[PDB]
C-alpha cells in the first residue's frame, strides 16, 4: 500500500446499478438523494410587492 | 408607499403593487392622544410628514349677548371639544409618531362684533 499497490475498498448499495448523476456539488447513484442543501435553506429574495 | 383610510380614525399603508404593509393600520385619534369622540376630518402630506385634522362628534359651543367673551365651549355639556391638527412622522414597515399638536379656539368676540351677532339670524342649511 505504500508503493501505491492495493486492493479497493467496497460499499454495498441495494438494488441495480445502472449509472450516476453527477453535478459540481453531489454525484448520486441513480439519481437518488437529493436534498434542499441545508446550507441555502436561510437564504432568500425580498418580495417584489414588499 | 400609499396610505388608505379604512376607517373614521385608522390609517393602512399600502406599498407600490397594492399590497398592503403588515402591522401599518394604525389609530391617530389615539396616537394624537385624543378621544372615541373624535374622527379624522382631512389629511395632507407636507415636508415628509402626515398633517391631520381632527374634529368630535361631541362637540357643543355657546353664544351669550352678554359680558367680553360671548362665543364659547359649553363646558357645562361635556362638549368642551375643540378640533385639533397634528403632525405625524416615520420613526422606522410605518411607525407612526406625533410632532406636533395644535388645538383650534373658538372666535374672539369685539363689542362692535357682539352688536351684530346678538341679533345674527341664520337659515336652516340646504339640503339634498
Amino acid at each position: 500500500s505504500e508503493i501505491g499497490i492495493g486492493d479497493s475498498t467496497f460499499t454495498k448499495m441495494d438494488g441495480k446499478l445502472t449509472g450516476v448523476v453527477s453535478t459540481p456539488l453531489v454525484n448520486l447513484i441513480n439519481g437518488q438523494g437529493a436534498t434542499s442543501d441545508s446550507d441555502t435553506e436561510k437564504i432568500s429574495f425580498k418580495p417584489g410587492n414588499q | 408607499t400609499f396610505l388608505v383610510k379604512e376607517d373614521s380614525k385608522n390609517v393602512t399603508a399600502y406599498t407600490p403593487f397594492a399590497t398592503p404593509i403588515t402591522d401599518s393600520k394604525s389609530d391617530l385619534v389615539s396616537l394624537a392622544q385624543l378621544d372615541s369622540s373624535y374622527q379624522i376630518a382631512d389629511q395632507t402630506i407636507h415636508n415628509t410628514n402626515l398633517f391631520v385634522l381632527f374634529k368630535s362628534r361631541d362637540v357643543k359651543v355657546k353664544y351669550e349677548s352678554s359680558g367680553s367673551n360671548n362665543i364659547s365651549f359649553d363646558s357645562t355639556s361635556q362638549g368642551e371639544k375643540p378640533s385639533y391638527v397634528v403632525e405625524f412622522t416615520n420613526s422606522t414597515g410605518i411607525k407612526w409618531t406625533m410632532v406636533k399638536k395644535y388645538q383650534l379656539d373658538v372666535p374672539n368676540v369685539s363689542s362692535d362684533m357682539n352688536q351684530v351677532l346678538k341679533n345674527l339670524i341664520l337659515e336652516q342649511p340646504l339640503t339634498k
